[PDB]
RNA sequence: AGAACCUUACCAAAUCUUGACAUCCUUUGACAACUCUAGAGAUAGAGCCUUCCGGACAAAGUGACAGGUGGUG
RNA sequence: AAGUUGGGCACUCUAAGUUGACUGCCGGUGACAAACCGGAGGAAGGUGGGGAUGACGUCAAAUCAUCAUGCCCCUUAUGAUUUGGGCUACACACGUGCUACAAUGGACAAUACAAAGGGCAGCGAAACCGCGAGGUCAAGCAAAUCCCAUAAAGUUGUUCUCAGUUCGGAUUGUAGUCUGCAACUCGACUACAUGAAGCUGGAAUCGCUAGUAAUCGUAGAUCAGCAUGCUACGGUGAAUACGUUC
């Protein structure tokens, strides 16, 4: 995302309907995850390093 | 007393059935098995059991049977039945085993796997 | 094309570097610990940190850093360790408490030898020796197998390519195996190349 | 507002505009770019200038265009 | 390409006809896992058959399946007449009874399946037709037969 | 005949009654509630105090050429004020915001390649 | 008067030990303990794609499992309350006591 | 893995040029959540008026500098 | 009324630790081999089912729009802000789906059986009101407790009776509900009316070897609202595989 986008994103919206939610690592407006607030790749990104609590490859 | 206790597993089906010297009648869940499964093929494979060892019309079941659906619980019915006969006597278990109704069934259903649209089913191919 | 071999194995056969229980406030605490993870790396960059182990409880925060030198962080008198501790308490509001774990041998450990090999990269060194002496140092050291790769433009040619070099034995498909994995970036002039190491310790 | 509760929605500025507008018959054209708002019985007879997104279509209020929006009055996308 | 053969799966009898067939018949019959309509278009099939027959429904019915059944059957390799499997002939007489018996014009699927059973058991229905003609084909080609 | 319709005789009269302009399902068996007349007596088997009955149910629903009129005097308001929806009546395009890069056959009728 | 300890973890091996930890120390205080009865295992599956950009049919599945343990203090002793709250577990585990 | 606004980038109109955003430097202390007016809103002008620990943090000006989902996979 | 409580932990289940399948044992075959076939026992037999896990490389294959980055370019503008519009256009062509073309069905009524998930200012019961979508009041519940949430197909009756229909449900009119700042462009849902094509699909072409295909519902992520998509879930549950010329 470009500065600007991310600095808009964070300042209070006139109407609650026009808050959005962006991956706080990196800004992506796409596929931002409620619970850990990251988006489909650093979420991948850090699971991977461990440094999600509890988060693991699943099979079954 | 004398009851014959056996539990049977089919699908995401459980039966807790209980054998006891009776006329043959079966009860599940409070019910007549009639009412609760709808074929009388259902009640052909759960007294199938019975016609191996020649124990027909020895025992009434009561049968409390829990998850899958009426195919489920009926065959559910036949594994714990078997396993009863079991307890009641050693002896039946070359009969029940050659029959297959010893065996628990382990097929289950296969997981959607990501990418198909079931668990083996494929989306539509088009080359071009 | 590979799985990353750390991320395979956690929770398998490797901890979770982050060791705390939250359910409603799990979002905040991760992104406290990402500021934290990002300050350490920047204030240590000269100290040699294998990485930073962090558990949360009774709004305390416990850091374990593993450090090849030791003394860097702690300070002679234990003052860069206090000046660490009082920069994080300002970025967290829970207390911070900070612990030093020595590395024995900095060769054995994988982000230690990608670090050093993208800072002799950067440095202009050639590529082949720099992963031909690192291989030498681990397999001394009776590291069972290491793995070590640079990839980009790696003699600032136009077309970028890929070199690894290998000894002994890792095991990427093997469970049971603990290898360790970190992939380092030189920034040369030419563009960032990319340095992946993979070590085998073995068991015990 | 489609729910029956909340009234018919309309824009304090396009709504305000029109009100002072109600003392003189000479009535003056009002340029809005509230697209959302509804015409009112009050707005008979008025010509509003509502934006299509590049310039503002003159618009003028007859009795059957009450309870429509001002914005379905005025194209936004243009075709052969 | 192919290792080998596979076991075939098993059916118990039918418990009103005590007959393997019987549920076989079931099978084919069903549509998206329905067991019960199947099962119900069978039964009431066989009441039909036997009011309108005056004779046992199993009786009918296997008079019926003898006649579709077919002993040879063209195979392109120029066609060859080979001799069908036992088993083959079992699954080509219920599959052609079902979908004949679909093809008919009764509105119910019921009076269907039973106007094709007693019409197989005089040896005159559409299903009967396609083994005649299957038989045909096998003659015409069995100079080929080697 | 109702309302100026001859409905069919041999169908029952809840299903009969839908064949007028302004009855459906859920009006007929109003109708036919209202009226006290069984839904299933058959149209031909209805006697003559019965058909009285639910004619003067169905006078008080707008029907046929009532509703017909009224219907076209909607549209044909859309297209004089010249509302987006007229404008998609005139130029015989989905009224109702569908997507017209793909489908819209009932509007734009048989294909044109 | 029973005192219910609810123990969440993402790992049970942590769990067990702090179960085996908190029974014993009230036990020791001499309250008799019921338990650790386990309670169902909760699992949250969270799928991606695998890729920054397009390829949709792969993806890579991911799981946070919470373990669940129940102990319940069948009866109250001085000791035991104090003993339970001075307990110190593992940082993973979270302890929730119902007294 | 959610285009009515937002997202959003694209277009049109209305607007700004140390800048929506960062660090530093100089100066000051409240910086404003608030109300009213004109504005489509951005915003501007009137109100006020409260808060602040060597020394915190936040404003004003200017320049070092910022900004780019611009290009090249 | 009811596992509802009194009680019990038998059972079931839950989930930790263990036992079990390794060609181990026994027949033949085979090179004194590896293997192979068959059998015994066993819940399970020959890598039991499914998953994760994808070698060296290939396509200068995709991504400078996640991010980062060499170089290049812009910098009172290729940066920045707001309102409105567009991304939803529509003579057409194609891909992937959804729903049908009815009687193995439609409608109506009565009556059973799951699994896997989600929930804090969120899930929201019961009750009352509305034809309904919903509204009002409000219990419980941060979860094996409460709520979402009655599965549906199914079973048993009643009725319709082979036609563009009591099939199908597009479209359009009108009157509403809900979310939201605001449903005009451009939301979802409801009621009433309206009632299109469609009679099983040319050339051609796709998926699937068993709890699979087919079919029926269920849940979740995203999310104010918004799913015929996606990812999971169980219920019912087949046909066929001679064989390797093509
Ligand atoms: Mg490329
Ligand atoms: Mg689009
Ligand atoms: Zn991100």
């Amino acid at each position: 995302a470009k500065t600007s986008m991310v600095a808009k994103q964070q300042k209070k919206q006139k109407y609650a309907v026009r808050e959005y939610t962006r991956c706080e690592r990196c800004g992506r407006p796409h596929s931002v995850y409620r619970k850990f607030k990251l988006c489909r790749i650093c979420f991948r990104e850090l699971a991977y390093k461990g440094q999600i609590p509890g988060v693991r490859k699943a099979s079954w | 007393q004398v009851e014959y206790r056996g539990t049977g597993r089919r699908k995401n089906s459980v039966a807790r059935v209980r054998l006891v010297p009776g006329e043959g009648n079966i009860t599940v869940n409070n019910r007549d098995v009639r009412e609760y499964l709808p074929f009388e093929s259902l009640i052909l494979d759960l007294n199938q059991p019975f016609d191996v060892t020649e124990t027909k019309g020895n025992y009434d079941v009561l049968v409390n049977v829990h998850g899958g659906g009426f195919t489920g619980q009926a065959q559910a019915i036949r594994h714990g039945i078997a396993r009863a006969l079991l307890e009641a006597d050693p002896e039946y278990r070359g009969s029940l085993k050659r029959a297959g109704l010893l065996t628990r069934d382990p097929r289950m259903k296969e997981r959607k796997k990501p990418g198909l649209k079931a668990a083996r089913r494929s989306p539509q191919f088009s080359k071009r | 094309q590979k799985i990353n071999p750390i991320g395979l194995r956690v929770g398998i056969i490797r901890d979770w570097e982050a060791k705390w229980y939250a359910e409603k406030d799990f979002a905040s605490l991760l992104h406290e610990d990402l500021k934290i993870r990002k300050f350490i790396d920047n204030e240590l960059k000269e100290a040699s940190v294998s990485h930073v182990e962090i558990e949360r409880a009774a709004n305390r925060i416990n850091i374990a850093i593993h450090t090849g030198k030791p003394g860097m962080v702690i300070g002679k008198g234990g003052s860069e360790i206090e000046k660490l501790r009082n920069k994080l308490n300002a970025l967290t509001d829970k207390k911070v408490h900070i612990n030093v774990i020595e590395i024995k041998k900095v060769d054995l450990d994988a982000r230690l030898v990608a670090e050093n090999i993208a800072r002799q990269l950067e440095n202009r060194a050639s590529f082949r020796r720099v992963q031909k002496q690192a291989i030498t140092r681990a397999m001394k050291l009776g590291a069972k197998g290491i793995k070590t790769q640079v990839s980009g433009r790696l003699g600032g040619a136009d077309i970028a390519r890929a070199e690894q070099y290998s000894e002994g034995t890792v095991p990427l498909h093997t469970l049971r195996a603990d290898i360790d994995y970190a992939h380092a970036e030189a920034d040369t002039t030419y563009g960032k190349l990319g340095v992946k190491v993979w070590i085998y310790r073995g068991e015990v | 507002a489609r729910s029956i509760k909340k009234g018919p929605f309309v824009d304090e500025h396009l709504m305000k505009k029109v009100e002072a507008q109600e003392g003189s018959e000479k009535k003056q054209v009002i340029k809005t770019w509230s697209r959302r708002s509804t015409i009112f019985p009050n707005f008979i007879g008025h010509t509003f200038a509502v934006y299509d997104g590049r310039k503002h279509v003159p618009v003028y209020v007859t009795e059957d265009m009450v309870g429509h929006k001002l914005g379905e009055f005025a194209p936004t996308r243009t075709f052969k | 390409p192919r290792k080998g053969s596979v076991p075939k799966r098993d059916v118990l009898p039918d418990p009103i006809h005590n007959s393997k067939l019987v549920t076989k018949l079931i099978n084919k019959i069903m549509l998206d896992g329905k067991r019960g309509t199947a099962q119900r278009i069978l039964y009431s099939a066989f009441d039909l058959v036997e009011q309108r027959s005056g004779r046992d429904a199993l009786e009918v019915f296997e008079e019926a399946i003898n006649n579709i059944m077919p002993v040879l059957e063209v195979k392109a390799r120029y066609q060859v007449p080979v001799e069908v499997r036992p088993e083959r002939r079992t699954t080509l007489g219920l599959r052609w009874l079902v979908n004949y018996a679909r093809l008919r014009g009764e509105k119910t699927m019921e009076d269907r399946l039973a106007n094709e059973i007693l019409d197989a058991a005089n040896n005159t229905g559409g299903a009967v037709k396609k083994r005649e003609d299957t038989h045909k084909m096998a003659e015409a080609n069995k100079a080929f037969a080697h | 005949r109702i309302a100026g319709v001859d409905i069919p005789r041999e169908k029952r009269v809840v299903i009969s009654l839908t064949y007028i302009y302004g009855i459906g399902t859920s009006t007929a068996q109003k109708i036919l509630e209202e009226a006290n007349v069984s839904a299933d007596t058959r149209v031909k088997d209805l006697t003559d105090d019965e058909l009285g009955r639910i004619r003067e149910v169905v006078d008080g629903y707008k029907v046929e050429g009532d509703l017909r009129r009224e219907t076209n005097l909607n549209i044909k308001r859309l297209m004089e004020i010249s509302s987006y929806r007229g404008i998609r009546h005139r130029r015989g395009l989905p009224v109702r915001g569908q997507k017209t890069k793909n489908n819209a056959r009932t509007r734009k009728g048989p294909v044109k390649t | 008067q029973k005192i219910r300890i609810r123990l969440k973890a993402y790992d049970h091996r942590v769990i067990d030990q702090s179960a085996e930890k908190i029974v014993e120390t009230a036990k020791r205080s001499g309250a008799d303990v019921s338990g650790p009865i386990p309670l169902p295992t909760e699992k949250s599956v969270y799928t991606i794609i695998r890729a920054v950009h397009k390829y949709k049919d792969s993806r890579e599945q991911f799981e946070q499992r919470t373990h669940k343990r129940l102990i319940d203090i069948v009866n109250p002793t001085p000791k035991t309350v104090d003993a339970l709250m001075g307990l110190n577990l593992p940082s993973g585990v979270d302890i929730e006591i119902k007294l």
